[PDB]
């Protein structure tokens, strides 16, 4: 889709496999922030989202945390924080025709700078002047978007390029989106790095008498330690207790 | 997206031009639109604007006195008033409409208006026979009002090597042309050339033979 | 704003590198976009819009014509010249309330020099009846098109009594065609003998003189 | 997986810039590096190696050829078009287990069309002895190959009786040259009288008509 | 690297065909081998392939059943065998070596199977005399089996302007083709052609006079 209307789909329920992220040979930028590109397999995530558009080659600089441009500025603008990664690839063979390909557009004009992961679909014309607009095209009146004109004799700079970017959603909280890790047995009573679906500690693992509602997932006592947890398989209350340690 | 003028319009000094433009493939209530005034083989002036929603009409310092823009939304017409014709306003106006935020940014055809007091006339073919390889031959045509007339060879027997020249504004207020062929030295006395000269609006219709 | 256009007449041969150029008065860029726009006008048919902005290209405009510059410079390229490309190009900015255009340039398919084949052409005797005396210099199929034609009655210069007129182009030859008529009463026309066509041109070495005696 | 060849029959002049394009149903690419390969076959050897992955080139192989693309689409250059450029172009896959080629490409050098030269051959006196007779229709140096051939026997348009065959580019004229067999039993042809060839080509303004009578 | 095969076997249907590929210019036993299959004027299809090291074979599901690879490392040869052979499987097979991560990297020539119950027969050729500039004559050269034949004319005399055209397989399993050539009209009646036809597997030599 156009920068301007970006797609985007929700990932959530799924075992996330990133192998086309590795395997793929089209990809020109690769940049992860918050995360390690090659970690992806061994996270749990919340909830991720996939914006997908078709951006100019020279604008791909502007997809990142803090940047500036018309891209960033009325189109697609990403949070400071921003956990997770842009993937963009060069689309010159696919996205380009003999005499123009037109339909890709992005926003020229907007009244303010769009908040991250705002997107603006209005066609309003655009009031540059004083006077008022009123729905009329005229010497200070514009349409708000302008299309990109790709032809395939262009500069790598003004060729397309297909652009991906994953927002990931990392916490403590129970995650849905998972690699797959081939999850194993559990032992009790025995001091161990457990990896409940993200949660992770090394201790012993007790039978708990602990009576968790159905939506709670893992129990945090006072100090705000976590100090019991439910396994996904199986769903039952487990206290974790850290293995006995003192100095000598 | 398509506008359709008038066509050729002529009118003597003094007097007021109505000029309409006709707009279809659009909504006609969100696109203004211009006007643009050319002399015949020269540059391109901007005469003036008009919304069409609201009508606030915007005008060139030169054109503001003898010019007045009007729209109708309910035809979905644009009319320019030309008012106190003179010599200079003899000229191809066009219609346009904004668009990739160039004011005159789609152009419809084009109207001539001619500012003049002269009257229509009959023109006058008159033969310019080859001097006694190729030889050169032709008619001209003298004195005729208003242009355009047709010229041909033969009933369009003769076109290889023919130059019809444009013609020229003279001081009397008539127009003069020339056409002109080329022709074999052995063709001088046997092949018969006729120049056939068609004057619609005056409706003059008149072969002259051209010989040697 | 005021946009001069260099060079408004360019002669350039097919496959070869034509370049049209605006300058204006003052900034034409506005809100961060250029407001430079280049129009073609085929004889004939109204203007229609090549590049809209500084660079980017019109509805069903050739990857030939590309539109580059900003701040009051702008250029116009068609490497790829085509014969469909003879047109009067025009740069018009949209920066400003009254819309300015450029002076215009009309491109036209370059050619070897030609020579000029001149002939003359008395008045007819019926002409000569109504009073009146054309005399008729002729060019044909000459480049390029400047020319300069010079009327000489008994020896003497002529000025201020001939009307020339330039058919356009050729579609298949390139070579301009020219036409000077001399008009003079019937009164003055019989009281000199020799009319002379006397042409320069750049394919000529020399002046060449076309003359006749009347009777 | 399925590679789609386009097109893969390209008729460029020398110098011109050649491209044949692979289209896969799903991904070649796979451990970071492409497996689309490029194969060339010149006529009677076998097919060797241009291309091995997305863009390396192989042994002994001009920079001419050039591979690009990744994904599903791939792309093959040639821009210095010469004469030993002829040939049959391949596009094969290697990231799956069945090794999939592509359509196949005749890469043919262009030229201006060329009039075919129409002839029409009865059959043999000896032919006619053996209860057999094969009428020939002969089209010499004419360009392109796209010509249709058609059998009227007394004004009757024949199906399902004709063998055609058609002589490879010629390697100076560049011009195809064709040959059509109309084959018959004697009682069928001596049946009738008049039978002709009637040919429509590209470079005929109207099909042309070669005719003869038995006897 | 160097591949060597067998030599346009030709198999009635049902029968079953033994092919070999030698091997020299490598170790043969680093590199696994492929065959790969072309019918004429097609596109190439992909057999199967076998590691000469160990005997692991891999087959296209179209060829699993009727195809069988081996190799022997102490020959360094590498055989494909065809069995139940039908009309479809006449065609060029290529054995290939592996390089630059392609399956078939390396070809070997290519070796032609030809799978027909028909027997060799001699060539028939006749005039195609010249119809009653520049004029056009030939032979017409019939019921032939197997491919292929030598034409030429006048020994070599009359090279310009021949055109031998390939043969094409008839209905009734032999080859017919046609061998022409354009002469001088002036030629007619003076110059001798013959066209002189050589086929080797049936041992016919025939050298036919065309005249007008
Ligand atoms: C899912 O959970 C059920 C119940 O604990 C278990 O029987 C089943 O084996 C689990 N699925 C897999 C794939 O192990």
């Amino acid at each position: 889709a156009s920068v301007y209307a970006w797609n985007r789909k929700r990932i959530s329920n799924c075992v996330a496999d990133y192998s086309v992220l590795y395997n793929s040979a089209s990809f020109s930028t690769f940049k992860c922030y918050g995360v390690s590109p090659t970690k992806l397999n061994d996270l749990c995530f919340t909830n991720v989202y996939a914006d997908s558009f078709v951006i100019r080659g020279d604008e791909v600089r502007q997809i990142a945390p803090g940047q500036t441009g018309k891209i960033a500025d009325y189109n697609y603008k990403l949070p400071d924080d921003f956990t997770g990664c842009v993937i963009a690839w060069n689309s010159n063979n696919l996205d380009s025709k003999v005499g123009g390909n037109y339909n890709y557009l992005y926003r020229l004009f907007r009244k303010s700078n769009l908040k991250p992961f705002e997107r603006d679909i209005s066609t309003e014309i655009y009031q540059a002047g004083s006077t008022p607009c009123n729905g009329v095209e005229g010497f200070n009146c514009y349409f708000p978007l302008q299309s990109y004109g790709f032809q395939p004799t262009n500069g790598v700079g003004y060729q397309p390029y297909r652009v991906v970017v994953l927002s990931f959603e990392l916490l403590h909280a129970p995650a849905t989106v998972c690699g797959p890790k081939k999850s194993t047995n559990l032992v009790k009573n025995k001091c161990v790095n457990f990896n409940f679906n993200g949660l992770t500690g090394t201790g012993v693992l007790t039978e708990s008498n602990k009576k968790f509602l159905p939506f709670q997932q893992f129990g945090r006592d006072i100090a705000d330690t976590t100090d019991a947890v439910r396994d996904p398989q199986t769903l039952e209350i487990l206290d974790i207790t850290p293995c006995s340690f003192g100095g000598v | 997206v398509q506008l359709q003028q008038s066509a050729a319009e002529l009118a003597r000094p003094g007097a007021s031009v109505k000029m309409s433009c006709k707009a279809s493939g659009y909504t006609f209530t969100s696109y203004t639109m211009h006007w643009v005034k050319q002399r015949p083989g020269q540059g391109l002036e901007w005469i003036g604007y008009i919304n069409p929603t609201s009508g606030y009409t915007e005008y060139n310092q030169n054109f503001k006195d003898k010019t007045t823009l009007t729209a109708d939304k309910s035809s979905s017409t644009a009319y320019m008033q030309l008012n106190s014709l003179t010599s200079e306003d003899s000229a191809v106006y066009y219609c346009a409409r904004e668009g990739h935020r160039v004011g005159p940014a789609y152009w419809g055809q084009g109207t001539l208006v001619t500012v003049s007091a002269a009257s229509t006339k009959g023109p006058s073919v008159f033969p310019l026979a080859p001097s006694s390889g190729t030889a050169a031959l032709g008619c001209l045509v003298k004195d005729y009002f208003p242009e355009p007339v047709t010229v041909s060879w033969n009933s369009g027997a003769l076109t290889s090597g023919v130059h019809t020249f444009p013609a020229v504004l003279q001081s009397s207020g008539l127009y003069s042309l020339s056409s002109v062929v080329t022709v074999p030295s052995s063709s001088l006395g046997t092949q018969t050339y006729i120049c056939n000269v068609n004057h619609k609006p005056s409706n003059t219709k008149v072969d002259k033979k051209v010989e040697p | 704003i005021v946009l001069t256009q260099s060079p408004a007449s360019l002669a350039v041969s097919l496959g070869q590198r034509a370049t049209i150029s605006c300058r204006a008065s003052e900034s034409v860029d506005n809100y961060g976009i250029s407001f430079m726009n280049w129009f073609q006008q085929t004889p004939g048919q109204p203007p229609k819009l090549l590049i809209y902005g500084s660079s980017n290209q019109g509805s069903g405009v050739p990857a030939r014509f590309s539109g580059s510059g900003s701040g009051t410079d702008f250029s116009l390229n068609i490497h790829p010249m085509e014969e469909d490309d003879t047109a009067m190009y025009f740069c018009q900015q949209s920066k400003e309330v009254p819309y300015t255009f450029g002076g215009g340039t009309k491109l036209e398919i370059k050619r070897t020099v030609a020579a000029p084949s001149v002939f003359i052409f008395p008045p007819s005797d019926e002409q000569l009846k109504s009073g009146t005396a054309s005399v008729v210099c002729l060019l044909n199929n000459f480049y390029p098109r400047e020319a300069k034609v010079q009327w000489k009655v008994d020896n003497a210069l002529q000025s201020g009594n001939s009307q020339e007129s330039v058919t356009e182009q050729d579609s298949k030859d390139s070579t301009y065609s020219l036409s000077s008529t001399l008009t003079l009463s019937k009164a003055d026309y019989e009281k000199h003998k020799v009319y002379a066509c006397e042409v320069t041109h750049q394919g000529l070495s020399s002046p060449v003189t076309k003359s006749f005696n009347r009777g």
